[PDB]
């Protein structure tokens, strides 16, 4: 957006880091000091979430850019999600593999 | 538990809000520029006041991290890059109290006029201190000028001194002139560290070396004006100060028309070649493309071919209309230039593609170290571009002259001395101004003596003298756009050692046989990659590292400067037998 799409949030500051495929939605202020913060912003309490200044006129290094990724898993469970069977004609009067 | 992390936290979220809150700004800004308006302006000074405010609060919360609990070097050089004030150090009462006599001499020094026609600084007086050659018609603007100026901002400069000094002693520093000098202070290595008082024993070094070619020059112009001015110029004396073709003899490049070495061979312009073939701003800007990718630098963005105006707007906005490289951040790099067909803009265009090619590469260092290695290395990265592309074999091979030309002594020893009336002619001014304002910063010179040392050292540094006795009811020195407006001097003469020293270590490298002027960095890599080794430090590393990347050296050089003017050095001293090189401090136009 030309003003500023302020939507999209990232998590900058963080105890230790995570684990794999590992979801953390925590709005908590960062202690980074050893003062014990009070839920306010400030000296060593800082904000984890901050937010992208996406806008047009930004570069290509900068730009929102979605990400999707895809992971299979192959548990000892049946499975039920094969690729595309092909197909062909059919044949008349003619021995062939089928 | 260690302050190490937590100052590291610290500089990471403040580099995280400024590269939005400056980015901000500068959209702002260039939103102004495009279309001055009121609302614009008014959104600009809004978004600069934020991001001011946003600056000193997180200077106030910094200064308590010392730097001396910091062990890595770049996070300490961060949080030392942070913890300048500058000019909240002084009190309410003394900052708005600058502030005024600041805004109050920019104001005398901008509606300024000189009457007895009745014109002002720009509109009459430029144009006349450029071409008219009259001895009387410059000289009552001259006097005019220095007259009214000065003696209307020498009462505000005694106390805006003062209030500088004690804004520097507030900033633990001891003078304005050690503040300003501070921009050189280096930290590293045993090798990689530099001192503030070491630039004052430097500077003088360095401008003993020029001294004959500089006195050549003047000597050679002098006998060229003896000519247009007979009753007025002493066989051994020194030249008038409304006789440098400029009000303060800044640029002597005014002075070619009347000082040529060969009339009969004019310079070279390939204005009417480029008007020939249809070229346009488009094709200029695409031409420096090129040739700033041929040395191998990387490849320009799109954003600078869609988003920055870089030809004249037909659409009636109103543009300040001047060249400026404005980096935005996040990738924005953008060019506000009126360009234009000329060869003087086609080479402000790769000067100022320079320093975007500049802000392109020290894009991957913290916000807190986005900018070059000091004052000097900014300016002159951009100017080795123009010096190697407005060679007469550039243009031969982009196509502006033929292939039938061939280069021609005579017009090679013009060229060197147009170059030098621009280059060399302003070094000693820079010198001595900037000596001048250090010692009356310093507290060197009595308030008593600042006129009488002023044209003392005009009479030795520079070798100009007044026409006309000024007591020290003036304040000729005031009279400068730099002096009246709060800005350095110092970084032109560093420029001006720091581009030949390049541009001498950008040759040797790509194994040229030739004289350094005619120098042709084009289809040579090496040249590139040699020198981003610079330019993508910028401020992380000391500049005498940064400097040792490129010529070797950790310190100024001017053995590069004189090889550059060596066969103008020796066409000088050839032509200058008949006659005395240097001047006498004792001959005054004024005294009978
Ligand atoms: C610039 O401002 C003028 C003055 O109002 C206006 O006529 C013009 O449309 C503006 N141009 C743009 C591109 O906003
Ligand atoms: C660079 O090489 C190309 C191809 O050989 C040539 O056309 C061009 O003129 C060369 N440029 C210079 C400056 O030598
Ligand atoms: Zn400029």
């Amino acid at each position: 957006k030309v003003g500023g799409n302020y939507n999209y949030l990232y998590r900058l500051f963080r105890k230790s880091n995570l684990k794999p495929f590992e979801r953390d939605i925590s709005t908590e202020i960062y202690q980074a000091g050893n003062k014990p913060c009070n839920g306010v912003a400030g000296f060593n309490c800082y904000f984890p979430l901050r937010s992208y200044g996406f806008r047009p006129t930004y570069g290509v290094g900068h730009q929102p850019y979605r990400v999707v990724v895809l992971s299979f898993e192959l548990l000892h469970a049946p499975a039920t999600v094969c690729g595309p069977k092909k197909s062909t004609n059919l044949v008349k009067n003619k021995c062939v593999n089928f | 538990s260690l302050t190490e992390e937590n100052a590291k936290t610290f500089l990471n979220n403040f580099n995280q809000e400024a590269e939005d809150l400056s980015y901000q700004s500068s959209l702002a800004s260039w939103n102004y520029n495009t279309n001055i308006t009121e609302e614009n302006a008014q959104k600009m000074s809004e978004a600069a006041a934020k991001w001011s405010a946003f600056y000193e609060e997180q200077s106030k919360t910094a200064q308590s991290f010392s730097l001396q609990e910091i062990q890595t070097p770049i996070i300490k050089r961060q949080l030392q890059a942070l913890q300048q004030s500058g000019s909240s150090a002084l009190s309410a009462d003394k900052n708005k109290q600058l502030n005024t006599i600041l805004n109050t001499m920019s104001t005398i020094y901008s509606t300024g006029k000189v009457c007895n026609e009745c014109l002002l600084l720009e509109p009459g007086l430029d144009e006349i201190m450029a071409t008219s050659t009259d001895y009387n018609s410059r000289l009552w603007a001259w006097e005019g000028w220095r007259a009214e100026v000065g003696k209307q901002l020498r009462p505000l400069y005694e106390e805006y001194v003062v209030l500088k000094n004690e804004m520097a002693r507030a900033n633990n520093y001891n003078d304005y002139g050690d503040y300003w000098r501070g921009d050189y202070e280096a930290e590293g290595a045993d090798g990689y560290n530099y001192n503030r008082n070491q630039l004052i024993e430097d500077v003088e070094r360095t401008f003993a070396e020029i001294k004959p070619l500089y006195e050549h020059l003047h000597a050679y112009v002098r006998r060229k004006l003896m000519d247009t001015y007979p009753s007025y110029i002493s066989p051994t004396g020194c030249l008038p100060a409304h006789l440098l073709g400029d009000m303060w003899g800044r640029f002597w490049t005014n002075l070619y028309p009347l000082t040529v070495p060969f009339a009969q061979k004019p310079n070279i312009d390939v204005t009417d070649a480029m008007m020939n073939q249809g070229w346009d701003a488009e094709r200029i800007f695409q031409e420096a493309e090129k040739f700033f990718v041929s040395v191998g630098l990387p490849h320009m963005t799109q954003g600078f071919w869609a988003n920055s105006m870089l030809t004249e707007p037909a659409d009636g906005r109103k543009v300040v209309c001047h060249p400026t490289a404005w980096d935005l951040g996040h990738g924005d790099f953008r060019i506000k230039m009126c360009t234009k067909v000329t060869m003087d803009n086609f080479l402000t265009a790769h000067h100022e593609m320079g320093h975007i090619q500049y802000d392109m590469a020290y894009a991957r260092q913290p916000f807190l170290l986005r900018n070059g290695a000091n004052e000097g290395f900014h300016e002159a990265v951009g100017e080795i571009m123009s010096l190697s592309a407005a060679t007469p074999k550039h243009l031969k091979s982009i196509g502006l002259l033929p292939s039938d030309f061939q280069e021609d002594s005579e017009t090679e020893i013009n060229f060197l001395l147009k170059q030098a009336l621009t280059i060399v002619g302003t070094l000693p001014f820079t010198y001595m101004l900037e000596k001048w304002r250090w010692m009356v910063f310093r507290g060197e010179i009595p308030k008593e003596q600042w006129m009488k040392k002023w044209w003392e050292m005009k009479r030795e540094i520079v070798g100009v003298v007044e026409p006309l006795p000024h007591d020290e009811t003036y304040c000729d020195p005031a009279s400068l756009f730099h002096v009246s407006n709060d800005y350095s001097f110092i970084r032109y003469y560093t420029r001006t050692i720091y581009q030949f020293q390049f541009q001498e270590a950008l040759c040797q490298a790509a194994k040229y046989n030739g004289s350094l002027h005619k120098c042709d960095i084009s289809n040579s890599t090496e040249a590139g990659q040699k020198l981003l080794k610079m330019l993508s430090l910028g401020n992380s590393e000391p500049w005498t590292k940064a400097l040792e990347n490129v010529v070797g050296a950790r310190n100024m050089d001017v053995k590069p400067l004189l090889n550059y003017f060596q066969p103008l050095f020796d066409w000088l001293k050839e032509q200058n037998r008949n006659s005395f090189v240097g001047w006498n401090t004792e001959w005054s136009p004024y005294a009978d």
